[PDB]
């Protein structure tokens, strides 16, 4: 719904107010709304007007709650802008760690994985993957509203696996087995990291196979190693992890059984 | 520490 154009904004309905990421992330008020809104910047001088734009392609496609929503583009001249709802709190991984344990309760931590589960679901259903699913890509908002964002790597998708271009460089803890070895990323990595995704939440925002190298994570997927249940952590919601890191994407679970285990609040099938 | 890397 913005200015003059569909997703069109004109330099000047925007007014810069500061830095807030590394290429450049910074914090905008969008007038006609008066609305505070994100704006994605790009490095002036770097073959990405092609990439670039992409990721602000796939956004005008979905419109969930726990999306981070897609207000805008600009195009026409440099530097390109893309802009979206603004999230107050940051990221999650942060907030996690900063964040007061009174005040953030195993029930606010629940209602977030669900939050997260449900933008899945979603997007599943879209045929759509996430290929960077992980707390530092989920942004915050008034009372533990969470939202997913970063859809840098975000796929559409026709077939059902993706052969991500071959000699590239992705966050190993993160990745599924399938991948990290013949670059084929799926619906079911996702799965993987979101099993991930839920590790890192329960433990407050620690670092995932914490103590582990990089390098030993695969050849330790292989002998069937995984992280153990993280503290207060309650039995239900382990044995779903698990069920997330099936060396076979095929007996992983799907979003769609995955948020029907959260909404439930435990009254459903993954077994 | 580091996040990202490739596999071998
Ligand atoms: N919609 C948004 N609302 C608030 N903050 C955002 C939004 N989108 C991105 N950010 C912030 O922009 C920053 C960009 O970080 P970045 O340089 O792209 O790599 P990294 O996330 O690993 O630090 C993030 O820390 C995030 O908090």
């Amino acid at each position: 719904s913005p200015n003059y154009d569909k997703w069109e904004m004109e330099r000047t309905d925007i007014t810069m107010k500061h830095k807030l990421g590394g290429g450049e992330v910074y914090e905008g008020v969008w007038k006609k709304y008066s609305l505070t809104v994100a704006v994605k910047t790009l490095k002036e001088d770097t073959m990405e007007v092609e990439e670039f734009l992409k990721e602000a392609a796939v956004m005008k496609e979905i419109k969930h709650p726990n999306l981070v929503q897609l207000l805008g583009v600009c195009t026409r001249e440099p530097p390109f802008y893309i802009i979206t709802e603004f999230m107050t709190y940051g990221n999650l991984l942060d907030y996690l760690r900063e964040c007061n344990r009174q005040e953030v309760n195993a029930v606010v931590l629940l209602y977030m994985a669900t939050q997260i589960s449900s933008a899945m679901e979603y997007l599943e259903k879209k045929n759509f993957i996430h290929r960077d699913l992980a707390a530092r890509n989920c942004l915050v908002g008034e009372n533990h509203l969470v939202k997913v964002a970063d859809f840098g790597l975000s796929r559409l998708m026709t077939g059902d696996t993706y052969t991500a271009p071959a000699g590239a460089k992705f966050p190993i803890k993160w990745t599924a087995p399938e991948s990290l070895a013949y670059n084929k990323f799926s619906i079911k990595s996702d799965v993987w990291a979101f099993g991930v995704l839920l590790w890192e939440i329960a433990t407050y925002g620690m670092s995932p196979y914490p103590g582990i190298d990089l390098s030993q994570v695969y050849e330790l997927l292989e002998k069937d190693y995984r992280m153990e249940r993280p503290e207060g952590c309650p039995e239900k919601v382990y044995e779903l992890m698990r069920a997330c890191w099936q060396w076979n994407p095929s007996d992983r679970p799907s979003f769609a059984e995955i948020h029907q285990a959260f909404e439930t609040m435990f009254q459903e099938s993954s077994i | 520490e580091e996040i990202f890397g490739e596999f071998e």
